[PDB]
RNA sequence: GUUUUCGGAACUGAGGCCAUGAUUAAGAGGGACGGCCGGGGGCAUUCGUAUUGCGCCGCUAGAGGUGAAAUUCUUGGACCGGCGCAAGACGGACCAGAGCGAAAGCAUUUGCCAAGAAUGUUUUCAUUAAUCAAGAACGAAAGUCGGAGGUUCGAAGACGAUCAGAUACCGUCGUAGUUCCGACCAUAAACGAUGCCGACCGGCGAUGCGGCGGCGUUAUUCCCAUGACCCGCCGGGCAGCUUCCGGGAAACCAAAGUCUUUGGGUUCCGGGGGGAGUAUGGUUGCAAAGCUGAAACUUAAAGGAAUUGACGGAAGAGCGAUUUUUGUACACACCGCCCGU
RNA sequence: CUUUAAAUCCUUUAACGAGGAUCCAUUGGAGGGCAAGUCUGGUGCCAGCAGCCGCGGUAAUUCCAGCUCCAAUAGCGUAUAUUAAAGUUGCUGCAGUUAAAAAGCUCGUAGUUGGAUCUCUCUCGGCCGAAGCGUUUACUUUGAAAAAA
C-alpha cells in the first residue's frame, strides 16, 4: 500500500517524479531523443527540393500504388519521402522543384495502407494542390 | 507477535483485579523487604526473589504488599547489579553462542543466531543509553563480552 | 564545537508541499560566534542566536544565550 | 501493531453494523473514543452505551439502533480551515441534509456545523451518516 | 447470534474462555494451605509452582514442580485459601 | 578619618515543613523459571541390505538387451547356486494433504555441544515497538580452482538399431561430473505464480504440540501416581468440508472480505504488443557470467476468464454468450494453426 | 459641416443609388463513430478514398461527377505544441493469484509510523500601571503590513 503519513510529501513526491518516466509519451516528450531524430525539428512545416517520384506499394488486403515523391530538406539536407494526396495530382510536380511538406496527421505515426510514409505535399512551386487540382490557379513557369 | 520469530503465542500472566493484600498475608512490609534483602545478597536475581516469595511465602505482588518494586528496592539499599539482569542474559547467551560457534565451522544455523542475538543486545543496548541507566560510552564487542559479564 | 570562539548548530523545520497537503522535514546549518564568557557549551544544547553585521564570510549571528539539554544532572 | 485506537473502534462498529447485531465491543477505550461516542449518541445513530472499567484502558459495550449507514475516520488528521470545510463536506458526506464530520478544535470535539456557529477551526478525527 | 447480552455474561460462559479474553482478567490459579503427614507446620503453596518446596521444620519435600501444576507428595493434603 | 545604619552578591550549620516526591502494568514487546516437543544444526560413533569387483567350490552353453535385433561377455568357464573378502554411494517398507526450519532444506542407532517455537505463570523491566535507503548472513541444481576418493548413474564421445533422412527418442560402452575437505559462483516455475505488522467479520468435523476437567476399560503383582484408550474445554500450528458474509471479468477466494458508503502503519514494484533484459557505460568474478540498464525503429492489437462448435496417434441458474467425459494456441474449424535454417 | 497640429475614419446631413433586388456566401461532408441519398452516369483491387473500423476485383450507400440533402457561417478546413477527456501517473483516486507486476530469504542504519492515563503572579507606583509570565511549539481564530495592471 501507498503510505499515508503526515510527514511522508518528500517520498510521495519523489515515486510520482520517478515513476513519471514509465508513461510512453511523457519519456517521449521529455527525453529529448525524439526530437534529435525527428526531420523537422518540431515545426509544423517545411520546405524541400523533389529529389525524385516513387510508388509505394499498399499493405495487404488493399492493392494499390500509392504515388510520392523523394524529397530532401533545405534547412537540415534531411531525405524524406512524402505523400502527394489526391486523383492526379502527381503530374503537377515536377523534378528539382520544391515543395512544402507537412505532417501526415498521426504526429510521426504512419497512416494507412501506405508504409513508412508520415508527410504530405500541400504546395508545389509556391502554389497549393488544392488551387492547382480545382483549376483556380495555374502552374507559373 | 515475536520480534525474531514468526510466532503468535498469547501465553502470560493476568492480574487479579483486586490490589488489596488479602487477609490471610500475616507478612508486614519490613519482613518482605528483609527477606528480599536476604535473598539478594544470597546472589539471585530479581525475577528469582519474586519466583521465590510467590512459590514459597506466599506473596502474591510485593508491589501489592510493600508498595515498590525488587528493583527499586534494591536500588535504595544498594544492592543492585551494575548492568539490568535482561542485558546480562543476552550477552551470556552471545557469549555461550560464540564459544560454541568456534569449535563448529560448519554450524551456520549458531551464525544465524548470534546474528540474532546481538541484534537484540544492540537494541536493548540503545534503550538503556537513551534512559542514561548506561554511560553513553557503554559498547558490546565480542572481544569484551567475556569479561564484561 | 571545532573552529576558534565559532561553532556550527542546526535549524530543523518542516516544508509544506501544497499538492499532496503533507510536510517534509529540512534543515538548514549556521556558522555562529560563541563568546568565552559561554562555558561547558555541550553537543545538543539549545543556543538562542541574535543577528549582527558580517564577523567573516559565513557568520552573521552571535550567541545570546545558552541552555542546557533536557538530560541535565 | 496498533497504531490507531479509534479506527479499530468504528472499524469493529462498521461491522458489527452491516450483520445486523445488537451490541458491539471496543477494547481499548479512550476518551476520544468516548467524545466521538458521544457525539454520534447526541444525533440518535447509535444509543446508550457503557465503560466496562478494567484497571487497564477499559473497554465499551455500544448499543446499535440499525439507523448507522456508515462510520469511519480520517487518517491522517489533516488541518481544517474554516473556509476548507465546504470541500470536505462534498467529498465525505452523501447529501446536504445529512451527515457530520467530525472535528477536534480547541473548544472541544464536535461536529462540522457546531464548529460554524462557533467559529473555528481544527483537526479532521472522522465522519458518520 | 444477532442478540446476546455482552454485559452480563454467565458465571459458566466467562470460566470457560481465555483467561486474558474475559470481559475483566482473572488468573486461574490461586494459593494453598499444605500439610505433610510427619511435620505439624502449615506451609502456603502457589498451585503453579515452578521449585521444590521443602519444609522448613523437617526437610521434606511438599511438591515437585510439572508443565502446568506443581504435584504434591503423597500423604500430604492441601486446602485453597479464601 | 574610623566604624556602624541602610543596599547588593557569594560561601557554611542544623531547623521546621510537604498526604514529602516513582500512574498503570497493553488479549504491545524483551528477559527470567517449569515440564515437555520436533526427519531443526554441528561433531563423533554404530547398523542394514543392495550394487560392483576379487578368491575358492558345483553343474553347465549360453548370457545380456529389444517392439524385433545388433553392438557386448562367453569351454583362457560367461550367466546361475554356495561360502568369504574389499571399496564407494545411498538409508526402502513404517512414511501421512504428518512434523521442524528465515528460506534453500531436513529420515539407521547412540553420545556430546549449543540453539528454538508453542503451552504454564498472582515472576521481572516498563514502551524498550512495526516496516525498512545504506550495509550485511544464508542461499537447490549445474558450473570454476586446488587436494582425497572414484560403487552406481552418466553431459561430451565412439558404436548398434529405427528412419526417406536422425546428426533424436531405443540399446552397448563411456569422459567431465555425480561423493568428501578448502576457496569461488548468487542463479531456479528459488511458486501459495499471493510482502510484513495489527483489528473486525459465519458454521462443522478431524489432526500435531502444551495445559485443564471428567464416568469407565487396560499395564506397572496391592495403593496412589504415571503410560495406552474414551468424552469434553482453552491456546498457538499444517490443512479440509460447507455457506446468498461479502468480493471479483470470471475461474475462484473466509480472504483475493470489511473499496465511488473510496484514508490502520509501512517496504518493494507495473503503465498496449515487439525491438529487449539487447547495445553502451559502470560495477563484481579466474571464467562462465551476476547487478544496474536505453534509444532509433516497427505494429492495431497482443493478452485473461468463460461459452457453443470442430478436431484428438485421450477415456429455475448465470452481467453475458449460454444452460458422455476430457484437452485445445483450431473457428475458412487438422486439408487447421504454427517454428526455425 | 464636424473631427484633427493638418488630415483620414466614425457620427450628422443634401443629390443619385434594388427584382434574377446578376448589389449571386463560402468551407467541409452524406457507411459507422457523427447530422445528412444501397438516387443516376463512369471506373473496375486500377485510379483513388480512408484520423480508426473499412471501401474499390462489372448492380461502389465510401473513388471520379450531376442532382438532392446535412453542419457552422463571413467564415470554414489542414499540420504541429499543449489542456480536458486520463480514476491510462491515481494526494483526492489506479493496480501487483491467472491480463504488465511482491525482491529467493532473513537481519538492519537513515526515513515513515507509533498503546492507555493527569479537571497568572508578589513587589513597587497611579481596580489598574510597570516587571516576570507561559516549559515551549505545532494547530485554529483574530489583527497589522502587504505596487499598480
Ligand atoms: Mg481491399
Ligand atoms: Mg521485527
Ligand atoms: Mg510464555
Ligand atoms: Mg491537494
Ligand atoms: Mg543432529
Ligand atoms: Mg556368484
Ligand atoms: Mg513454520
Ligand atoms: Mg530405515
Ligand atoms: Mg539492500
Ligand atoms: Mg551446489
Ligand atoms: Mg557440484
Ligand atoms: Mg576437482
Ligand atoms: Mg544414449
Ligand atoms: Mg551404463
Ligand atoms: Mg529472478
Ligand atoms: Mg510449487
Ligand atoms: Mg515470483
Ligand atoms: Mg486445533
Ligand atoms: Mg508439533
Ligand atoms: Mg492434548
Ligand atoms: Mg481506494
Ligand atoms: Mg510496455
Ligand atoms: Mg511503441
Ligand atoms: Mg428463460
Ligand atoms: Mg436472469
Ligand atoms: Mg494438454
Ligand atoms: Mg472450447
Ligand atoms: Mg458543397
Ligand atoms: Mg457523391
Ligand atoms: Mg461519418
Ligand atoms: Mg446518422
Ligand atoms: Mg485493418
Ligand atoms: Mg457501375
Ligand atoms: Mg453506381
Ligand atoms: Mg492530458
Ligand atoms: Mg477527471
Ligand atoms: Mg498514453
Ligand atoms: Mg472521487
Ligand atoms: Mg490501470
Ligand atoms: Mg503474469
Ligand atoms: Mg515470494
Ligand atoms: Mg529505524
Ligand atoms: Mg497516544
Ligand atoms: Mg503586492
Ligand atoms: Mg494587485
Amino acid at each position: 500500500g501507498k503510505c499515508r503519513g503526515l510527514r511522508t510529501a518528500r517520498k510521495l513526491r519523489s515515486h510520482r517524479r520517478d515513476q513519471k518516466w514509465h508513461d510512453k509519451q511523457y519519456k517521449k516528450a521529455h527525453l529529448g531523443t525524439a526530437l534529435k531524430a525527428n526531420p523537422f525539428g518540431g515545426a509544423s512545416h517545411a520546405k524541400g527540393i523533389v529529389l525524385e517520384k516513387v510508388g509505394v506499394e499498399a499493405k495487404q488486403p488493399n492493392s494499390a500504388i500509392r504515388k510520392c515523391v523523394r524529397v530532401q530538406l533545405i534547412k537540415n539536407g534531411k531525405k524524406i519521402t512524402a505523400f502527394v494526396p489526391n486523383d492526379g495530382c502527381l503530374n503537377f510536380i515536377e523534378e528539382n522543384d520544391e515543395v512544402l511538406v507537412a505532417g501526415f496527421g498521426r504526429k510521426g505515426h504512419a497512416v494507412g495502407d501506405i508504409p513508412g510514409v508520415r508527410f504530405k505535399v500541400v504546395k508545389v512551386a509556391n502554389v497549393s494542390l488544392l488551387a492547382l487540382y480545382k483549376g483556380k490557379k495555374e502552374r507559373p513557369r | 507477535g515475536r520480534m525474531h520469530a514468526p510466532g503468535k503465542g498469547l501465553s502470560q500472566s493476568a492480574l487479579p483485579y483486586r490490589r488489596s493484600v488479602p487477609t490471610w498475608l500475616k507478612l508486614t512490609s519490613d519482613d518482605v523487604k528483609e527477606q528480599i534483602y536476604k535473598l539478594a545478597k544470597k546472589g539471585l536475581t530479581p525475577s528469582q526473589i519474586g519466583v521465590i516469595l510467590r512459590d514459597s511465602h506466599g506473596v502474591a505482588q510485593v508491589r501489592f504488599v510493600t508498595g515498590n518494586k525488587i528493583l527499586r528496592i534494591l536500588k535504595s539499599k544498594g544492592l543492585a547489579p551494575d548492568l539490568p539482569e535482561d542485558l546480562y542474559h543476552l550477552i551470556k547467551k552471545a557469549v555461550a553462542v560464540r564459544k560454541h560457534l568456534e569449535r563448529n565451522r560448519k554450524d551456520k544455523d549458531a551464525k544465524f543466531r548470534l546474528i540474532l542475538i546481538e541484534s537484540r543486545i544492540h537494541r536493548l543496548a540503545r534503550y538503556y543509553k537513551t534512559k542514561r541507566v548506561l554511560p553513553p560510552n557503554w559498547k558490546y564487542e565480542s572481544s569484551t563480552a567475556s569479561a564484561l559479564v | 564545537m571545532k573552529m576558534q570562539r565559532t561553532i556550527v548548530i542546526r535549524r530543523d523545520y518542516l516544508h509544506y508541499i501544497r499538492k499532496y497537503n503533507r510536510f517534509e522535514k529540512r534543515h538548514k546549518n549556521m556558522s555562529v560566534h560563541l563568546s568565552p564568557c559561554f562555558r561547558d557549551v555541550q553537543i545538543g544544547d539549545i543556543v538562542t542566536v541574535g543577528e549582527c553585521r558580517p564577523l567573516s564570510k559565513t557568520v552573521r549571528f552571535n550567541v545570546l544565550k545558552v541552555t542546557k539539554a533536557a538530560g541535565t544532572k | 501493531v496498533r497504531m490507531n485506537v479509534l479506527a479499530d473502534a468504528l472499524k469493529s462498529i462498521n461491522n458489527a453494523e452491516k450483520r445486523g447485531k445488537r451490541q458491539v465491543l471496543i477494547r481499548p477505550c479512550s476518551k476520544v473514543i468516548v467524545r466521538f461516542l458521544t457525539v454520534m449518541m447526541k444525533h440518535g445513530y447509535i444509543g446508550e452505551f457503557e465503560i466496562i472499567d478494567d484497571h487497564r484502558a477499559g473497554k465499551i459495550v455500544v448499543n446499535l439502533t440499525g439507523r448507522l449507514n456508515k462510520c469511519g475516520v480520517i487518517s491522517p488528521r489533516f488541518d481544517v480551515q474554516l473556509k476548507d470545510l465546504e470541500k470536505w463536506q462534498n467529498n465525505l458526506l452523501p447529501s446536504r441534509q445529512f451527515g457530520f464530520i467530525v472535528l477536534t478544535t480547541s473548544a472541544g470535539i464536535m461536529d462540522h456545523e457546531e464548529a460554524r456557529r462557533k467559529h473555528t477551526g481544527g483537526k479532521i478525527l472522522g465522519f458518520f451518516f | 447470534p444477532l442478540a446476546k447480552d455482552l454485559l452480563h455474561p454467565s458465571p459458566e460462559e466467562e470460566k470457560r474462555k481465555h483467561k486474558k479474553k474475559r470481559l475483566v482478567q482473572s488468573p486461574n490459579s490461586y494459593f494453598m494451605d499444605v500439610k505433610c503427614p510427619g511435620c505439624y507446620k502449615i506451609t502456603t503453596v502457589f498451585s503453579h509452582a515452578q521449585t521444590v518446596v521443602l519444609c522448613v521444620g523437617c526437610s521434606t519435600v511438599l511438591c515437585q514442580p510439572t508443565g502446568g501444576k506443581a504435584r504434591l507428595t503423597e500423604g500430604c493434603s492441601f486446602r485453597r485459601k479464601q
